[PDB]
């Protein structure tokens, strides 16, 4: 038992409802209990969507106790055929359901439909939301990806994007440009804007760019041995994160990197005379494993600041974090309790904090500058406006998005002293 | 063309759209000042009350989840130490609460964790500061604003004793409203009301043989119950909604207190004629509009009923999560004859109903509004209507507000 | 003698400074004192520019009094033109030299340089910033357009972009792309990133694309006649504006109106539930007389806001204004002074402002959201990232920039209200 | 290896990138808690404030300017009945003020209309509630903080009279640092101890005879002028930057009132070493680096002579837009002998003889310092050097510091 009032994770069915609304044509079955399809709310709200999520319900209340459940789900996957007619589906058990009898595999197995059913390992007391990503993703490319002879034309996959990713959108749009640069198109980006009859085609294209390793990491690695795919192992945020990753596309593909660099704008910021006081600001860093990593190098290399504290709630990163992290003489800070983030912060007594809604939170209550770079974010963060988080187009993004509450704590600190 | 009684409900099981019962601690805790809602559960419950409580859950709010850890499956009299020492923790670090409740969850319940003699052990252990209650709030027996009902009743047991006969208005108010409410029932002559329930854990009202109660929320059977159980008898009104809704509600305790008509126009006058005009604004984009509603809160028929007779709307199929006969029986009196009633719900039967439909303006849930508005539909979501004031005169004009403008805004989209 | 703190424009050398600089090869000589160089830092800071604006003083002191002074200026002629080798030049009078006798015409004419050299006629005591803007590219489209055959295909120039312009680089780079949708390429944006070579090339241009009134419709107006070239008189702010525009050019060019609508995001996210509670929230606008016409359209009519109080502080626009408010029902206000914008905003009593750096300062002063939608603004508004008003992505950052001041109202307002 | 005094300084006029005396008025109404300066100017004049306020303007600064409109211009007798309306305008809509100065700009000047009468006028009008000065930020008149130099001038003929023997430290101050100040000098033994300006007009320094003066900033030429002219005698000394220059400035006034070596070593001890330690800290990045210093403040002597000799910086070309040779001494005697001096300036002919140069450090305005750091050159802009604390010893740090940070940066970026 764990007191728990903020969380940054869902749990792991939240990643199966996450990629399963990613994708066209595919329908996701939920054994769960009635009152428990909140999360509906997260995609329509947050992620502002258009359609329901493609997702379905058992909806098994306290007068259904008795192998009357089993039945239940049976009749959930038959009516979710029946009435969507989905390329193919998935079915999964939510955590209630995880403390019942009735089996995924063997309910799917009996009825027997159609089309391609997959049954999901969801261990909702000991993982979250982005293994439920993951699993769920790992668990359809498994399925539905098959060896095929390479296109004419130098092609690759987008893995990872999802529904309620933090600027995947846009990342999508940016890096597809990017590779556009280099003469290499895209084949199929999934789960995001994909369908089980894409998920098949998957084998034809030369590599995998890995866009978030908490999301499609284990989808990479699966591809590693079915199709023989390399997947890119740097991600392309800040200029820097951004000519290596094209470096590395290059010594993958054999092709030159070209670069469209008339819009790039945030070297000469960086280096113009306004910038000189951002010099060595302490900041802290926290967030997904992907994104702190990600911000740590531009802190510390692009932006001149000092990194005076690195961490994640993510466990699945805590590896790559806990390296990168020494890199700056910084005892990586793992953890999902907030209470311990805001323990950190204190010690650290940074200038400036990025993080989550959680970080703005408490930079908020601390009087702190602050800017979010990544997940859980509220409706705020998934904007009208184009805003990536990766290459060039996103590294001005992350450099107007991090000074601004910076320039304004000036402004406010000055303004204030100035009227007494 | 006004009368309901005798329709028949489409009692209604299938897939369901609908909150659970823990949802409702989110408002809760706002008006029990003294207390903390700790549920036990899984990660699921902890990321729904997150959903639910949006930006609140900065503001420190008195709420929180004893997350279920894989070691707390098996084992299950670790689960009694394991809570007890989370609760004192959770005791010490905020020694201002002073009633405990422990919120039943569906994992909880699986389990069949006896959170009752968890409550009773624990307010022995931490007597006479805080006293430790229980009820639940699973997705099993309950939706959205049951969470109230199951909360108050089992509170209700424990409540001291008494002889003297002072009304009591069960349901938690916005403030404000249980304010213009005291201060109606006073002017009136009502000599002691209490509200159920307390702002505070000392001032919790007492009940007893002659005890009266009313009702200002629908979701309330077993609180009713409770009550009934303990000798108080209950009086009979259709909900506070509209001016209509309120002054027969007020009439109904006037009755039951022996208040000359005199009494009654003199002090009802004033607000009712405030009222009836503020509604009037709302009027022209809203008369002859047909209203279609999902459920969610068992607030659906008596706004219904408002919307239709105040407003001039036409009902086409309004539905409950659940539907007390003898609670809802005046405003079903009051609600237009030509009306579908749905319990429950069997979510696709539901939206392929309304698809063929076709209703003007459509109530349900956050994860429905926005794909119904894609769809061409308009849509007021459900959820504003527990939290935003709505009950008694003043809120009136802002309660057809909360209909009218959804429309406004609908056409103002397109010329 | 007016008691001015705050001026929302400068005195027209700034204007004329504003006009050179937006050229490439182009000396400008201000006949003006030492220590009246300050405007650089303007195009230095403000503009974050890399290369000295192309402006050069005479810098005249106490100690020069005496037909001194013409000889100095004389000399300063020289001298850019020796330095720098432009194609050509430009002579004006600082507000200092306006009150001496040296004469801008006079002495350009007797030293006779090479290239073409143009001189000036700023009233800097009656007029401002903008009026510099617009007679300095007058004087050069009319001294520099001549008649031409129009090109083999359809083209069009960018007439009004300048430095100091408040999104015009990026405004630029959405019409630009906006009109290449239909079939039309550019054939000169001027002032911006055009030489004086280019400005003799504009008569072969079928029309003119006036992006900004208060900067470019003098030469307009001079090349409707010269080559004889029509211009577009609807700004494209805003979907609807934008929709219009376009039919406007198929109306002058005869093509079919095509649009690629695929990234268009405000018109989805304004009509979702999570914007019904905008729904005539009271809005007081104020800014340049442009931006104020297309925020207001915006306000009311793609937004559901209630437009509250109706302003500029550009005497130029105030007809175009008077007329535009009124169909609002409202009052135009016709004001330089802020505190007159401070009392209208208070009798409006406005739920939120959309203004200048000023107002957005009036705004933080009474607790109100706010937005800034014109020049004058500082450094924050001239962003790295992509962030244009005009067309399709310029509606999304308007929608997001607009709203976020009002959610995080609300955001704020409820956390205190729960604190309690 | 260093000694500057017989140096030839060359003598500049041409093309300028500097500040008129307008300036100034940002920075020192500040100190003034009493006053208000109010520019008689163009709205080229009330423009520039603006861009030299920066985000001050939106907070209700105590200053403005009366902007000359069209109909202002002929003839020279409206204008003050104009005027007089104005400043009864400003004086009734805020009766904190206490002493206006009548601020004059370039057209002003031109318009050859007297603001020394003006204020003579308003000063009875007004009286005695606000007393009225006037002065000159014309930039022909004047260059940056010249600005305040003719202010402080002109408050200098009215000041109290007196007999008593006191020291008056001249020049606008950080508050911070005018406390720090004013204890060493204290418990140095040296009472009683006035500031020019001062906080508010009601205890404005009263001048003798028997006054002894000494000057914070390298920039009061006029002020000593008047000064001297009611009978008060400068004390001379280097200006107050780094450790040296600060012990150099109290030992100079400590001399002149005879304090002991003794009671001298004691008091100044403990603060000397915590300076020349803070500045360690910059010692790394800073030897070795060649400064060039473009005219802006009449600080670029000092603080060169601060860079050199207290964190080992070579200098190539010092400019400043005015040399008092009297004031300018004893800096110059400590500024290294390598050092080429210009007074004024021809902005190109400099821009050519410090390509190449292609110097370490430029400290340079706002409007050269991107173009020269797109170019390739770090850079130190300007004004920062007037309005941060700088001064004496528990300044010496951040002083350093101002000067590590940009190269640092470069660095730091490749
Ligand atoms: S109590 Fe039941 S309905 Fe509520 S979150 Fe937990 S599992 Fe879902
Ligand atoms: S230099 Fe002269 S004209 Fe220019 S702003 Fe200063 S006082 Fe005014």
């Amino acid at each position: 038992m764990k007191l728990t009032l903020w969380t940054y994770e869902g749990p792991p069915h939240v990643g199966a409802m996450r990629v399963a609304t990613a994708m066209k044509d595919l329908q996701l079955v939920l054994h769960g209990p009635q009152g428990c399809t909140y999360a509906d709310l997260l995609f329509t709200m947050i992620e502002r969507r258009n359609a329901r999520p493609p997702v379905s319900f058992s909806t098994f209340e306290a007068s259904h106790m008795g192998t009357d459940t089993a039945i239940l789900l049976k009749d959930a996957l038959a009516a979710a055929h029946a009435r969507y007619k989905p390329q193919a589906m998935a079915v999964a058990l939510t955590c209630t359901a995880e403390l019942l009898q009735d089996d995924p595999n063997g309910i799917s197995r009996a009825l027997n439909l159609p089309v391609p059913v997959v049954p999901l390992e969801l261990p909702s007391y000991s993982r979250k939301e982005n293994y439920g990503a993951d699993e769920t993703f790992r668990a359809l490319v498994r399925a539905l990806a098959v060896p095929m002879e390479r296109t004419p034309e130098v092609t690759c996959n987008l893995l990872g994007a999802t529904a309620l990713g933090f600027r995947h959108r846009d990342d999508v749009a940016e890096v597809t440009k990017l590779l556009a640069t280099m003469g290499i198109k895209v084949n199929v980006c999934a789960p995001l804007g994909a369908s089980p009859d894409d998920l098949r085609k998957l084998g034809q294209a030369h590599f995998n760019v890995l866009m978030y390793p908490e999301t499609g990491e284990s989808a990479a690695r699966h591809l590693e041995r079915a199709c023989k795919q390399p997947f890119t192992k740097i991600v392309p945020i800040g200029v820097g994160a951004t000519r290596d990753f094209l470096a590395e596309v290059s010594k993958i593909t054999g092709l030159p990197v070209v670069t469209d660099e008339s819009t790039l704008r945030q070297p000469w910021w960086s280096a113009s005379v306004d910038s000189t006081y951002l010099t060595g600001k302490r900041v802290f860093i926290f967030g997904d494993g992907t994104h702190v990593i990600a911000a740590a190098r531009i802190a510390a290399k692009e932006v001149g600041f000092e990194v005076v504290g690195m961490g994640c709630y993510n466990r699945e990163m805590a590896r790559p974090l806990r390296t990168a992290a020494a890199e700056y003489g910084l005892e990586a800070l793992i953890t999902d309790d907030y209470l311990e983030v805001e323990k950190a912060i204190e010690a650290a007594a940074p200038e400036l904090i990025l993080g989550t809604q959680m970080e703005r939170n408490i930079a908020k209550k601390l009087g702190l500058p602050c800017a979010v770079i990544s997940a859980p974010v509220h409706v705020q963060d998934f904007p009208a406006r184009y805003a990536p988080q990766m290459g060039f187009e996103g590294a001005n993004v992350l450099f107007d998005t991090w000074v601004h509450p910076l320039v304004m704590g000036l402004e406010e600190h000055l303004l204030t002293m100035f009227r007494e | 063309t006004f009368g309901c009684t005798d329709s028949p409900v489409r009692r209604e099981r299938g897939q369901k759209a609908v909150f659970c019962g823990l949802t409702s601690i989110v408002w809760l805790h706002r008006k029990m000042q003294d207390a903390f809602f700790l549920v036990v559960g899984s990660r699921t419950c902890a990321h729904l009350l997150q959903a639910a409580a949006g930006v609140m859950i900065f503001a420190e709010p008195r709420f929180g989840t004893a997350v279920l850890e894989e070691q707390d499956l098996a084992g299950l009299a670790d689960a009694h130490k394991e809570l007890d020492r989370e609760v004192a923790k959770l005791l010490e670090r905020r020694p201002d609460i002073r009633q405990l409740f422990l919120v039943g969850s569906c994992p909880s319940e699986v389990l069949k964790l006896d959170l009752d003699r968890a409550a009773e052990r624990l307010s022995g252990l931490h007597a006479p500061h805080v006293r430790v209650y229980s009820y639940t709030g699973s997705g099993l027996d309950t939706t959205f604003t049951q969470g109230e009902d199951t909360c108050l009743a089992a509170m209700v047991p424990t409540l001291d004793t008494t002889e003297a006969a002072e009304l009591i208005v069960v349901g938690a108010l916005p403030d404000v409203v249980e304010d213009q409410c005291l201060s109606l029932l006073t002017q009136l002559g009502v000599g002691p009301v209490r509200m159920l329930p307390a702002r505070r854990s000392d001032i919790e009202p007492a009940v007893g043989p002659n005890t009266r109660f009313i009702l200002a929320q629908p979701f309330l059977g077993e609180t009713t119950g409770a009550l009934e159980r303990r000798g108080a008898k209950r009086i009979a009104a259709p909900f506070p909604f509209g001016e209509e809704g309120t002054t027969l509600w007020l009439k109904a305790v006037a009755d039951a207190y022996g208040v000359s008509a005199e009494k009654f126009e003199a002090v009802t006058a004033a607000p009712r004629a405030r009222a009836k005009k503020a509604i009037a604004a709302h009027l022209e984009t809203l008369t002859g509009k047909s209203l279609f509603m999902f459920p969610d809160s068992q607030l659906e028929i008596p706004l219904a009923r408002f919307l239709a007779r105040e407003c001039g709307m036409k009902t086409t199929e309004i539905a409950t999560p659940f539907l007390h006969k003898a609670i809802m029986a005046p405003d079903l009196a009051l609600l237009p004859s030509n009306t579908a009633l749905t319990e429950g719900q069997d979510l696709e039967a539901q939206l392929d109903r309304h698809e063929a439909i076709n209703p003007d303006l459509t109530v349900c849930g956050l994860g429905l509004a926005n794909p119904l508005e894609a769809k061409g539909h308009a849509t007021k979501w459900a959820i504003e209507l527990v939290f935003t004031p709505v009950h008694f005169y003043e809120q009136a004009g802002d309660l057809a507000g909360l209909f009218s403008r959804p429309l406004r805004r609908r056409a103002l989209l397109n010329g």
